[PDB]
RNA sequence: UGAACUAUGCCUGGGCAGGGCGAAGCCAGGGGAAACUCUGGUGGAGGCCCGCCGCGGUCCUGACGUGCAAAUCGGUCGUCC
RNA sequence: CGCUCGACCGAAAGGGAGUCGGGUCCAGAUCCCCGAGCCCGGAGCGGCGGAGACGGGCGCCGCGAGGCGCCCAGUGCGGUGACGCAAACGAACCCGGAGAUGCCGGCGGGUGCCCCGGGAAAGAGUUCUCUUUUCUUUGUGAAGGGCAGGGCGCCCUGGAACGGGUUCGCCCCGAGAGAGGGGCCCGCGCCCUGGAAAGCGCCGCGCUUCUGGCGGCGUCCGGUGAGCUCUCGUCGGCCCUUGAAAAUCCGGGGGAGAAGGUGUAAAUCUCGCGCCGGGCCGUACCCAUAUCCGCAGCAGGUCUCCAAGGUGAACAGCCUCUGGCGUGUUGGAACAAGGCAGAGUAAGGGAAGUCGGCAAGUCAGAUCCGUAACUUCGGGAUAAGGAUUGGCUCUAAGGGCU
RNA sequence: UAGCAGCCAGCUUAGAACUGUCGCGGACCAGGGGAAUCCGACUGUU
């Protein structure tokens, strides 16, 4: 129901900012086979201070986030510099090797 | 085998000790007379039975 | 998918060397050797072809160790005789010891 | 195989066992029988066939009718 | 291993003279009395929690008790 | 002195995909005045058929022929409840 | 007290009571360590508990709960029944059961494996474009208790033709069906004790021969299948083939005997538990294109178990994952002749080659059509002779459950 | 009452349109056939 993404190492080390990354997920979320408009007003993303909540009334099973947000970084060409782990459970950090 | 009674592990046990090189102070004992066992076998090239 | 082996010397399917796969807490698949399956007693009368009722169906030995009532019923022939055989057996007896009075 | 669900690369050339060999003819008879007279005692039941009519229909459906 | 039911059934089968040791293990649910015998292992599984601490004093003294967490 | 090879017999164990033709028995529907017939389905018989492992060893008179081998190798081939 | 008694040897695949889970080694492991059991043997006290033990009939003390005397019981009990209860005396002798029965075929129950659905959780892979994507991991032992499921010519009531029940096939019924209600057996399936503390998966911290340790979270929800094996049942088929013995164990018949005289005794098929013991021998490894045999690291020979994904009728052939390996007693550089092999290919002709269609060439799967002479009527037969076959988008028919 | 509604589940068969160079058991797997004569009946064995 409800997940969040810690990124705050990488945007404390001027890697990556959580201003793009947000507006990233807002044209990739498949929602009913589409990607636009997030199926309407049932999926809404939240952004904070380096931390997303994404909240919707389907499942939306949260490795989706995880599939997107290293679909993210490989985009941004730092795949090989952060790592996609689950700290505690509805979350997602982003962490260094 | 694995499977052995005991008089023919009893056997194998004695071929095996008497398959050890010889002694190295019985060479200069000897003189370099005895120099090798000529009694050493192999188990690829002289079966026991 | 693994590939198990045997756990004994024996590598023949025999009619001793039977198994069965059973999953092990350490999330395995060995095999477990099994007891060859008992049969229940047959009825003395050599005609019922049905085996008996009441009676554990195990090994010979296995018997030594079962307690009584788990080896014969509360009847008359019970454990060795069928019910229908030993209700036939009651009426004969009186059905014959009674022309034999007749005679006399 | 999603598309030979929709009859896709079965056709007749992409066949080469004999069709009892595809779908054996005595598994077809076997799933049939089961469906009919599983819905011939089921008539019976709900009374809408008495017995009479059921037995004479069972033996219609065991010849192949 | 045996499962008791009654808690006046596992303090009779705690007092016998091949009671080893009590194990006590503390679960999500409930909180079961393993006592060790001579051949089975009795457990008594108390799925309340305030009777457990009124059991767990209730044991006779001079059975060694090891609370497993 | 030998049946650790092989020949035959005995005791006790093990093993032999997938398909094909499809016999008795049975069900149903038609023909008959009876004798009894016809169609479909079912059934799954056999020192039966194609055929894998197995077990055999036809042909090439192939390879090899001081060989891998004091008898083997390849394709092909016989049989496989 | 003894005829079946004629010693004894003879199976590391026959018979044969009882051990499984986790961890550990440079090599050991159902044997060691930890945990949980089990079997056999042993007991004048065999150590306790329970069973055997249910009390009645006459008078009084008595307006009472109970107490006084005599006498008589009591080697268990319930159900119409199948049979069930923790136990529930019993010799000689007899009878029976299990040990202990072939091959083949059909079907059904259960596991294992495979497959499908979670737009499931935890890591990983891919991202130039697309991919809520792809891959990996998602657990429970023996023994006991309970319950699904399967089987039963097992019982009671009752009574059948307008015969009915029923299988894929059969088979069943007045020597008693169908229906209703029960009993027993197998349960290796599921829940629980074991048991999560442990095992895997992931994350974090401490540490670099005590260090080689401590914590966190997870271990989930379902589906079916002409699927493949194993197993337990069940119904058949075949034989001028009938498809083992014994140790051992049990039940019954039998009522010889033993037990005490009013609360117990004899006896207890542990009947709930406790106590002690289990010696001897084998145990490493190879098990085969280098640990066996063939003079060898010999293209030979040598008995078995486990066995995945795709194509396909397939345990065929070709490709891939787990696992294994470096091409099988050597490397490098050339591509002459002549060989072996690739069953290499070929203009026009098509057996003129040759002892001879030797050699290999055509044909080949499957579907739909069509199949003679002859015959022992079974066959011949895949006879012969034709057509169709990819890909893609649709349509139609064949089910289950409420 | 010439049965309907909801939900679930696979795997096969038949027909049709379109389409590529008339190619489609595309690799793999995989019977050449017919008319007669001699001998042995056949399977098996050496
Ligand atoms: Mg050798
Ligand atoms: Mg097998
Ligand atoms: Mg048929
Ligand atoms: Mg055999
Ligand atoms: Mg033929
Ligand atoms: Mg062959
Ligand atoms: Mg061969
Ligand atoms: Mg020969
Ligand atoms: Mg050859
Ligand atoms: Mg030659
Ligand atoms: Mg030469
Ligand atoms: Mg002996
Ligand atoms: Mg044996
Ligand atoms: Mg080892
Ligand atoms: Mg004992
Ligand atoms: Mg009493
Ligand atoms: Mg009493
Ligand atoms: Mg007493
Ligand atoms: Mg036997
Ligand atoms: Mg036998
Ligand atoms: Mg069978
Ligand atoms: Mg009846
Ligand atoms: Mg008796
Ligand atoms: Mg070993
Ligand atoms: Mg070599
Ligand atoms: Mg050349
Ligand atoms: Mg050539
Ligand atoms: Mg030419
Ligand atoms: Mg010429
Ligand atoms: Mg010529
Ligand atoms: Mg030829
Ligand atoms: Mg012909
Ligand atoms: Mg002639
Ligand atoms: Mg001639
Ligand atoms: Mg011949
Ligand atoms: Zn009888």
């Amino acid at each position: 129901l409800k997940f969040t993404l810690d990124c705050t190492h990488p945007v404390e080390d001027g890697i990556m900012d959580a201003a793009n990354f947000e507006q990233f997920l807002q044209e990739r979320i498949k929602v009913n086979g589409k990607a636009g408009n997030l199926g309407g007003g049932v999926v809404s993303i939240e952004r904070s201070k380096s931390k997303i909540t994404v909240t919707s009334e389907v499942p939306f099973s949260k490795r989706y986030l995880k599939y997107l947000t290293k679909k993210y970084l490989k985009k941004n060409n730092l795949r090989d510099w952060l790592r996609v782990v689950a700290n505690t459970k509805e979350s997602y950090e982003l962490r260094y090797f | 085998a694995s499977h052995k009674t005991f008089r023919i592990k009893r056997f194998l046990a004695k071929k095996q000790k008497q398959n050890r090189p010889i002694p190295q102070w019985i060479r200069m004992k000897t003189g370099n007379k005895i120099r090798y066992n000529s009694k050493r076998r192999h188990w690829r090239r002289t079966k026991l039975g | 998918v693994q590939r198990l082996t045997y756990r004994r010397r024996l590598s023949y399917n025999t009619a001793s060397n039977k198994t069965r796969l059973s999953r092990t807490p350490g999330n395995r698949i060995v095999y477990l050797y099994t007891k060859k399956t008992g049969k229940s007693p047959k009825s003395a009368c050599g005609i019922c072809p049905g085996r008996l009722r009441g009676i554990r169906a195990v090994r010979p030995q296995v018997l030594m160790r079962l307690s009584k009532t788990k080896k014969h019923v509360s009847r008359a022939y019970g454990g060795s005789m069928c019910a229908k055989c030993v209700r036939d057996r009651i009426k004969r007896a009186f059905l014959i010891e009674e022309q034999k009075i007749v005679v006399k | 195989t999603l598309a030979r669900r929709k009859g896709r690369h079965m056709g007749v050339g992409k066949r080469k066992g004999t069709a009892n060999a595809r779908m054996p003819e005595k598994l077809c008879w076997m799933r049939r029988m089961r469906i009919l007279r599983r819905l011939l005692r089921r008539y019976r039941e709900a009374k809408k066939i008495d017995r009479h009519m059921y037995h004479s229909l069972y033996l219609r459906a065991k010849g192949n009718v | 291993p045996r499962k008791i039911e009654e808690i006046k059934d596992f303090l009779l089968t705690a007092r016998r003279k091949d009671a080893k040791s009590v194990k006590i293990k503390k679960n999500k649910d409930n909180v079961k009395f393993k006592v060790r015998c001579s051949r089975y292992l009795y457990t008594l599984v108390i799925t309340d929690k305030e009777k457990a601490e009124k059991l767990k004093q209730s044991l006779p003294p001079g059975l060694a008790v090891k609370e497993l967490k």
